[PDB]
RNA sequence: AAAACAUAGGUUUGUGAUGCAUCCAAGUGGUGUAUGUCGCAAACUGAUUUCUGCCCAGUGCUCUGAAUGUCAACGUGAGAG
RNA sequence: ACGGACCAAGGAGUCAAACAGACGCGCAAGGGAGGAGUAUGUAUGUGAGAACUCUUUUCUCGUACUGAAAGGGAGAGUGUG
RNA sequence: CCAAGAGAGUAGCACUGUUUGGGAAUGCAGUGUCAAGCCGGCAGGUAUUUGUCUGCCAAGGUUAAAUAUAGAGUAGGAAG
RNA sequence: AGUCAGCGGCGAGCGAAGAGGGAUUCAACUCGUUGCCGAAUCGGGUCUUAUAUGACCUCGAACUGUGGCACCAUUUUUGU
């Protein structure tokens, strides 16, 4: 939830010879004063934290989804395409090669 | 920044309570939904299994139901109509045992409803099985035939025993206006009906003025 | 998607194409709505004229369903109507039957010139139907 | 009260313009027994009154009463309205004291 | 049912007669310690009608709570703040005195469940409520299948969750839809609802 | 680290307990005060010495002063409401 | 004028509503379901948020606008008399 | 031969505050004040009286299931 | 419906309900004011019975626990 982000760390400010960022609070740790919170810091936030609504999702129009498939179905038998598709069959004959449904029972 | 002429100043997610490195908080995504679907489904089915002798959906009335926008529509509404139930005859308590809803807060606005409903009621009943108990006499309601169903499994949807809708369809008419209607005035004239009410209304002109003009 | 974004095209480049001038840091110089009146006036006035003040009149607790929409105009209907019908009834010796409700609406406002008398079990009409329906020998039945 | 419930309302016959949606077929409502609501369920009265009697009056009641006794009777406009609150109530008190006195007087 | 009398009689608050009754009570409390068990109510009519029905487990308490309002306590009465919630006797106090009262009873022991409570008296100082409290341990009570609901897990208090009708009053419950509204899913819950976020499955 | 403060020494108020002074979320809370004007509280002045003028208009303060200007609720009587 | 001793590894324009354009993309006065729900095996499973969908009810937005309102409201067809 | 047995310093009102998108008041809380012939009571989003008409019948009392889990939850899966 | 509800330096900024579709549900429930009453019909204890029940005290309980009835009824009402 708040990965990185976790010392009671504060920015040290200016006059201190240094870039003016948050730094770790505490001594001895020898994390002591080390840059804090964000992006650029060791173990820190990253820039842009990783959001929950990504649009991992969609609609598709129904006519369209289907329509598309529909083109595809034809092109499932537009043979060159099919061959081209990595499909090979030396066997190749009727495109599609239409088969007994009797096959289906084979156990 | 880029030049593109697009749809002015927008986009939204970069607003309130979207928990940041802060915390907050009002969270309620739907991603659970697959699972949820399943949760509805898996359960639902699984429920059936358990219940199983039972026709599932419980008979309720049919209604025309609300509004203007709904003025013209019917839905099988909540409850029933004790009055109707009465009118078919049936002890409500008992009805509840049969699994036909009851109600009260159906105050029951008009006639039609009974009529329709008794038939609904009846119809279920026609399609009744009712299980008896053995040793005990089938008798009580005259509960019926052990093998007849199959009570179990097809839960049931009550819509089968008594269906939803009802409406009346009107047709072809070579005529009418000729008797009359071509004269029928509706260049306001059949507005008049409203008009009067409006116009004579409370704070409206015909009631106050006229009366005033009179004395 | 990431790859399309300007950013990709715009790295090594400081400003992000914002201008070398204008080292416009990540702040508003403005911020949300307001300030429209001083520093944005011209825009405000211009692009969203009629704002503010409030005037005319109001209807508290209004319940909009109650008004929910009713209107259709003429030729419109026929189209809804079976073409068989619409290529037939014309004469007045067959008035096909139209129930507004399914169409939605409730109110009839003029327009159209049709292509068959028919019956519209219709709920309200403009002036024009007395002059249209009627003129047509087409029909309105108001509901009851 | 039963002055509000009986063979009501053969609504008629068509939408708008003083009549509206459908010539009702006004079902048999309302057998609504909550019209039991007090009435003079005799019990109520009986008790209330005994005790009413038993307790005498209120200061105010008397107070207004005085006003009557003189006849400062637009007065209590205030007392009844303010003291009791609302216009009905006002009315209600008004009867209430008044009556009690008036018959009390005989 | 004698209560019918009792009740009306009981409405006669504003009178001398009562005020005798009141007065004795007003010396009695005024003499008396803060919270006391009772061997019976002093207002049975409400009690029985708020449900008291004569057997063990039913416990009676009379309780004294200072009336008035309150100050916003602040050290030395100083608020920094922007103006708004100011004043020593500023924020007025949302929770009700009864409710606090009950609640204080709720706090007062390590048992009792407010069944309910009613006001009995108030003076210039104290409100008295007579509190119907129940223990949920008597074997008869526990035995009692009518009330035993009282026993259960939700009853690890009640009064501070806001469960009396009165508590429920400040808790706002009215079923009058457009005067029922917001609080109907608590204060909060509905807030959570109402200010939800874009959970849109698809988009 | 003094020409500063403290300081004895100077001067006035406020104030006698159902009080004064005063602390306090609140309580039968606190402290001055386990006490009572040789008292307390409060401020000013700054050994001794010697003196300390004029102004009360201003601005405060004070007043037991006046009494009928004003000054909130508050009441009070007055119209279908 | 500032910053800049050195080398590794870090290290900064994100997700995202309505919305304007652009463009592809669907269908077209309709379109977009849409919430859901059903639904039957591939067989882990299954009677696929995500598989396939599949959809009656439709829902929802869209396919006249104008008036604060009360409210009305478009071939004022064209033409024609 | 008839009965006909429904919640009060509460409701209400003022007042104050607080609170509400709720508007001449959405609540609440305090304080004061403080209701029912029962031709009643409550509601009917512009104050009022005034009258109808429309919907309910409060102020005691209990009640799965469908929901949550939101950051710190615990038994036992499934994952990316 | 971020709406013709609307609040709001009325600005900023805010801002809802009803219905519909829909999920889930055969979900609904008590007391106090009704004649309830031939030694409280109760409960605690005890003791029986293998628990109630039986039984008996206790003594909680006639300041009222039971049962019955609970403004939807009971048939309102009258067929008493």
């Amino acid at each position: 939830r708040l990965s990185g982000m976790k010392h009671s760390a504060e920015s040290w400010g200016t006059g201190r010879a240094v870039a003016r960022i948050p730094r770790i609070h505490g001594g001895g740790t020898s994390m002591s004063g080390a840059g804090a919170f964000g992006n650029m810091c060791r173990g820190g936030r990253m820039f842009a934290p990783t959001k929950i609504f990504r649009r991992w999702h969609r609609k598709i129009n129904l006519h369209q989804k289907r329509f598309a498939v529909v083109s595809a179905l034809a092109a499932s038998s537009l043979p060159a395409l099919v061959m081209s598709r990595g499909h090979k069959i030396e066997n190749v004959a009727e495109v599609p090669l239409v088969v007994e449904d009797g096959v289906r029972a084979y156990e | 920044m880029p030049k593109g002429n697009n749809a002015i100043p927008h986009v939204h997610q970069r607003k309130h309570w979207n928990p940041c490195s802060s915390q907050k908080g009002n969270v309620k995504v739907f991603f659970n939904q697959p699972a949820q679907k399943q949760r509805r489904r898996r359960l639902r089915l699984l429920k059936a299994k358990k219940i199983f002798p039972r026709p599932l959906k419980a008979l309720r009335p049919q209604v025309n139901c609300p509004t203007v926008r709904y003025n013209m529509k019917r839905r099988l509404g909540r409850g029933f109509s004790l009055e109707e139930l009465k009118a078919a005859g049936v002890k409500p308590r008992y009805a509840r045992t049969i699994g036909i809803r009851v109600d009260r807060r159906r105050k029951n606005k008009s006639e039609e409803g009974m009529n329709i409903n008794v038939q609904r009621l009846k119809t279920y009943m026609s399609k009744l099985v009712l299980f008896p108990l053995n040793r005990k006499k089938p008798q009580k309601g005259d509960a019926t035939e052990e093998e007849v169903k199959a009570a179990t499994q097809d839960r049931s949807r009550y819509g089968t025993a008594a269906v939803g809708g009802l409406v009346t369809p009107a047709r072809e008419a070579p005529r009418k206006v000729t008797e009359e209607e071509s004269t029928k005035k509706m260049y306001k004239f059949l507005k008049k009906n409203h008009s009067a009410v409006r116009f004579f209304r409370a704070r409206n002109r015909r009631a106050a003025r006229k009366e005033a003009k009179e004395n | 998607p990431t790859r399309f974004k300007k950013t990709r095209h715009q790295r090594g480049s400081t400003f992000c194409g914002y201008g070398r001038v204008g080292k416009h840091r990540k702040h508003p110089s403005g911020r949300g709505n307001a300030g429209g009146e001083h520093h944005h006036r011209i825009n405000f006035r211009k692009y969203h004229p009629g704002y503010f003040g409030k005037c005319g009149m109001n209807h508290y607790h209004k319940k909009k369903n109650t008004t929910w929409k009713p209107t259709i105009n003429l030729d419109n209907l026929t189209k809804l109507m079976a073409k068989d019908e619409a290529m037939k009834a014309k004469k007045g010796e067959a008035l096909p039957v139209i129930d507004l409700l399914a169409n939605g609406y409730s109110k009839l406002l003029g327009n159209g010139h049709l292509q068959a008398p028919c019956i519209v079990k219709a709920r309200w009409v403009s002036k024009l139907a007395d002059k249209k329906i009627r003129k047509a020998g087409g029909a309105v039945v108001l509901q009851a | 009260a039963a002055t509000k419930r009986e063979a009501p309302v053969p609504r008629t016959g068509i939408i708008a313009g003083f009549n509206k949606g459908y010539k009702t077929t006004r079902r048999a409502r309302r057998p609504s027994s909550n019209d039991r609501y007090a009435l003079p369920h005799k019990k109520l009265r009986a008790v209330k009154a005994i005790i009413s009697d038993l307790v005498g009056f209120s200061p105010m009641e008397r107070r207004v009463q005085e006003l009557l006794r003189v006849g400062k009777d637009k007065r209590a406009l205030k007392f009844c309205k303010k003291r009791l609150g609302s216009i009905k109530a006002a009315k209600k008190r008004r009867a209430k004291v008044e009556e009690a006195l008036r018959q009390q007087t005989k | 049912g004698s209560f019918m009398y009792l009740n009306e009689l009981w409405k006669k608050k504003s009178s001398d007669v009562m005020r005798f009754i009141q007065r004795v009570r007003a010396w009695e409390f005024r003499h008396q310690h803060t919270i006391v068990r009772l061997r019976r109510p002093t207002r049975p009519e409400k009690a029985r009608m708020v449900g008291y029905k004569t057997k063990q487990g039913y416990v009676v308490f009379r309780v004294r709570v200072r009336r008035g309002g309150r100050k916003r306590p602040v050290h030395k009465g100083i608020t920094y703040g922007k103006p708004n919630t100011a004043g020593v006797l500023g924020r007025k106090l949302n929770k009700n005195n009864r409710v606090v009262a009950e609640q204080r009873l709720g706090k007062k022991y390590g048992n009792l469940r407010v069944l309910n409570s009613y006001w009995v008296n108030a003076d210039s100082t104290f409100l008295w409520y007579e509190v119907v409290a129940v223990d949920p341990m008597h074997r008869a009570i526990r035995r009692d299948p009518r009330i035993n609901w009282i026993v259960n897990a939700v009853h690890k208090h009640r009064e501070q969750r806001g469960l009396t009708s009165a508590g429920r009053k400040h808790r706002g419950l009215r079923q009058k839809g457009h005067k029922a509204s917001k609080l109907r899913p608590s204060r909060r819950a509905a807030w959570r609802r109402n200010n939800r976020m874009v959970f849109l499955r698809k988009r």
